[PDB]
């Protein structure tokens, strides 16, 4: 019931959740980004673009923007 | 000669080998005019070099409209 | 938890499955989401565009959840004693989802570690103490023998 | 109003149209009228020979606007007190479609930039109103306080 504990509980145990649901047999995977909200508007104010950020390469170039 | 290190510790032109006298002249003409706004951030210096870039445009195309 | 079973071989392996069992799909490019979001109890210092994603299914849960060693470090309210004014930190360290549990916080805790010992002592006692009825019959003996009992009570 | 796109390349660039689309054509010399009339609000003082016609379509009909500067400077009736009698003449400048709507001519006058200024403190106040009722509790408070009230309605 700690604010450190419970936080970084609700925010892996809700994975567990997500991951016991899902039929991972019917065709599904799911990445997992350790970052936190904080950094993630530095690394907006990091890039001068929204297409060089480094969000954009695990979304875009790692996955779609990706041959095969 | 801290400017020294500064070249040895960029590894790409480190040893001594090619353009290392060009690029001492790049680091040392971009401190004269940095203290008119004082920042430490290289993507916005990168932004900071292009805004020392239309300036000098300014100066250039203002004289070669003279000279032509 | 394994079923004892044979060598298999051209001689036909029947296994008991106590099991019941399940069924599996597929498709195309899989549906694939990227969860985003802090899952550790700190701030990494490198930077975004160098860190992984690391794709997590049901079988592998138990070892993205061992490698990423959270460590929760903090220091929280000591309730073992009188004092309400008093602190304790804590040292946890997660390798399976059974570590949320209070059997394996607990454990990980050494103030509590020799309250389950005094736990597991007193369940201890409880099958052997109404099943002889002598116990009591030394307990007055105790009584009387106050010099003796507290001498053994410090070993 | 701009698409997220990705740079160009020799990989296919798909791009979520949330748009529908229309269609064009073409001709020879074009059906070229010469639309004549007044279209500002004085009279210009060079001779007709020397002024120049410009052409409009639907993309550049934003900058023929923006560029022609109507500035329309009139004298109208003053209905923003009790005086029948008064006037208030106004000072307009025009460089999209979108400033012949209230929005935008009320926006240039000073007298009504403090009445929509009013109206928007008015808005924002409704919200919090009516949700914490501690709020009437404090006006009979000012209907108590007169003389600290009147202080800060000056500031």
């Amino acid at each position: 019931h700690n604010s450190q504990f419970q936080a970084m509980e609700s925010a892996w145990r809700g994975l567990k959740l997500f991951v016991d649901r899902t039929d991972f047999r019917e065709n599904n995977k799911v990445e997992i980004l350790h970052v936190t909200k904080d950094e993630l508007l530095e690394d907006f104010e990091f890039a001068p673009e929204t297409a060089q950020s480094g969000l954009y390469k695990h979304v875009y170039s790692a996955g779609y923007g990706q041959f095969g | 000669g801290s400017l020294l290190d500064e070249i040895m510790a960029q590894t790409r032109c480190a040893p001594s080998e090619e353009g290392y006298d060009i690029a001492k002249k790049g680091v040392a003409a971009f401190i004269e005019n940095l203290m008119g706004s004082q920042h430490s951030a290289e993507p916005v210096n990168k932004s900071l070099v292009d805004q020392m870039l239309v300036e000098l445009d300014k100066k250039i195309s203002a004289q070669m409209d003279e000279i032509l | 938890s394994k079923e004892g079973s044979v060598a298999p071989k051209e001689r036909i392996n029947i296994k008991y499955i106590p099991a019941t069992g399940d069924a599996q799909a597929e498709v195309e490019l899989p549906l694939k989401t990227l969860v985003v979001g802090d899952f550790k109890g700190h701030a990494e210092q490198t930077p975004l565009e160098e860190r992984a994603t690391v794709t997590v299914d049901k079988n592998n849960f138990e070892a993205v959840m061992r490698e990423s060693e959270l460590k929760i470090t903090a220091t929280v309210k000591n309730k073992l004693t009188d004092d309400e004014n008093a602190e304790l930190p804590v040292e946890l360290n997660f390798k399976s989802l059974a570590d949320f549990a209070p059997d394996a916080v607990a454990s990980q805790v050494p103030e509590l570690k020799k309250l389950i010992e005094l736990r597991e002592a007193l369940v201890a006692l409880k099958g052997p103490l109404g099943n002889i009825p002598a116990f009591r019959e030394r307990l007055q003996s105790l009584l009387n023998s106050e010099e003796s009992r507290e001498k053994l009570l410090a070993e």
